RNA sequence: GGCACUAUGGGCGCAGCGUCAAUGACGCUGACGUUACAGGCCAGACAAGAAACACUUGUCUGAUAUAGUGCC
């Protein structure tokens, strides 16, 4: 359980640009195994990017790749690498890297996955998301349960944190996937359902935290009346 | 010349207890050499199968794994709310390496309706200059869920986007999100803005709307 | 390119020839002897080595692989 594997060196990148991944080997060592690069699209499923190969240092990629991207290890630093030059956006994916397990133990199967590096290309610029309340209209509460939320608006890249009354009232929250807009920024909303006998009793705020723009904004949402 | 690794099905809805069978097909022959990987969502892949029919470690009993000429097959003997991922096949027969493009797993529970709300824009966002309209679909079940917007009994197109939750954990169901865009002007150009739900769960389809300055 | 004939390890000495040294060491070259013993060469299949290829090792199957000399 101390075999781990711990990517880094993603972000954003222009069209064009180049980033170079890192994947970090503690409980084994580098040198004997091969090591492979898999990428995931966001929403799609896995991809295969590289290997090389242990004691010739033979390496192979992929048709989409061959070319722009480099595999390589430091035996010395028990870190392979991966260069990532002339970015294009359908690079866009988190990246893992991953262990091939002992010949006579797991065959080629890959044993051991890193956390995932995410790594957007674009030629857009970073943006913080605008926050605005979907408020509670409790001119209709039936089940007596109101449903309230925040619309977190056109931010550039992803992830967003919304948490809602710090980390207290987790439950019934809905947030949603983000949606790229046909302006090329993000947007999701997320929602909480609660009673709505509770509706100014208890005050409703909820927590964005978009740290690609260092912006930890807070909304409140409650409704206006006549 | 790669070898593609056809999996199929892209979707499997099964309820616990259901034996379960997901299969992929190498376009040329890879002997044994191949894998099968858990994922969940936000989570690296987990190891399940390798050499085509040996299961990985920690892996249960009731997985297991299977090979006829090129046609390899997962399956599970009887489903465990734990073994509710995307299920991949991998062919590490030759360079380039392959996978499937996945299966996704789902659970199958009692039909649940939709508890439609509405939302008009906010005042801030009006202050800026665009109008965000959004309606929501809550804690139902099946997936499948028409939303049609009327602005003035009139149907919309383009103007919307909708988003859809995984299913739960709890109750294992869905929740969707619609939003229709415009800028300030044309919101405040009409009165009547309306969002029209067909679901299984709904004998008739369910409507909600708002007026513009309605409070 | 074909055919024939001839040669092909390891020590151990012999010579020659080097390099650094500093008269030391170890290489390199012998159809130069000698020899317990045997190998050496090329390719394919299969296995194993922390091992997809490459590398190294083993087994199996073939013969090959070089050079030289003729003839065609």
């Amino acid at each position: 359980s101390e075999v781990q594997l711990v990517e880094s060196g993603g972000g954003l990148v222009q069209p064009g640009g180049s980033l170079r991944l890192s994947c970090a080997a503690s409980g084994f060592y580098i040198s004997y195994s091969s090591i492979h690069w898999v990428r995931q699209a966001p929403g799609k499923g896995l991809e295969w990017v590289a290997s090389i190969s242990p004691y010739s240092g033979s390496t192979y990629y992929a048709d989409s790749v061959k070319g722009r991207f480099t595999i390589s290890a430091d035996t010395s630093k028990n870190t392979a690498y991966l260069q990532m030059n002339s970015l294009r956006a359908e690079d866009t994916a988190v990246y893992y890297c991953a262990r091939q397990g002992y010949r006579r133990r797991s065959g080629r199967g890959f044993d051991y996955w890193g956390q995932g590096t995410l790594v957007t290309v674009s030629s857009a610029s970073t943006k913080g998301p605008s926050v605005f309340p979907l408020a509670p209209s409790s001119k209709s509460t039936s089940g007596g349960t109101a449903a309230l939320g925040c619309l977190v608006k056109d931010y550039f890249p992803e992830p967003v944190t919304v948490s809602w009354n710090s980390g207290a009232l987790t439950s019934g929250v809905h947030t949603f996937p983000a949606v790229l807009q046909s302006s090329g920024l993000y947007s999701l909303s997320s929602v909480v359902t609660v009673p709505s006998s509770s509706l100014g009793t208890q005050t409703y705020i909820c927590n964005v935290n978009h740290k690609p723009s260092n912006t930890k904004v807070d909304k409140k949402v409650e409704p206006k009346s006549c | 010349s790669d070898i593609q690794m056809t999996q199929s099905p892209s979707s499997l809805s099964a309820s616990v207890g259901d034996r379960v069978t997901i299969t992929c097909r190498a376009s040329q022959s890879v002997s044994s050499a191949v894998a099968w990987y858990q994922q969940k969502p936000g989570k690296a892949p987990k190891l399940l199968i390798y050499s085509a029919s040996s299961l990985y470690s920690g892996v249960p009993s009731r997985f297991s794994g299977s090979r006829s000429g090129t046609d390899f097959t997962l399956t599970i003997s009887s489903l465990q709310p734990e073994d509710f991922a995307t299920y991949y096949c991998q062919q590490s027969y030759s360079f380039p390496s392959t996978f499937g493009q996945g299966t996704k797993v789902e659970i199958k529970r009692t039909v649940a309706a939709p508890s439609v709300f509405i939302f008009p824009p906010s005042d801030e966002q009006l202050k800026s200059g665009t109008a965000s309209v959004v309606c929501l679909l809550n804690n139902f079940y099946p997936r499948e869920a028409k939303v049609q917007w009327k602005v003035d009994n009139a149907l919309q197109s383009g103007n919307s986007q909708e988003s859809v939750t995984e299913q739960d954990s709890k109750d294992s169901t869905y929740s969707l999100s619609s939003t229709l865009t415009l800028s300030k002007a044309d919101y405040e150009k009409h009165k009547v803005y309306a969002c029209e739900v067909t679901h299984q769960g709904l004998s008739s389809p369910v409507t909600k709307s708002f007026n513009r300055g309605e409070c």
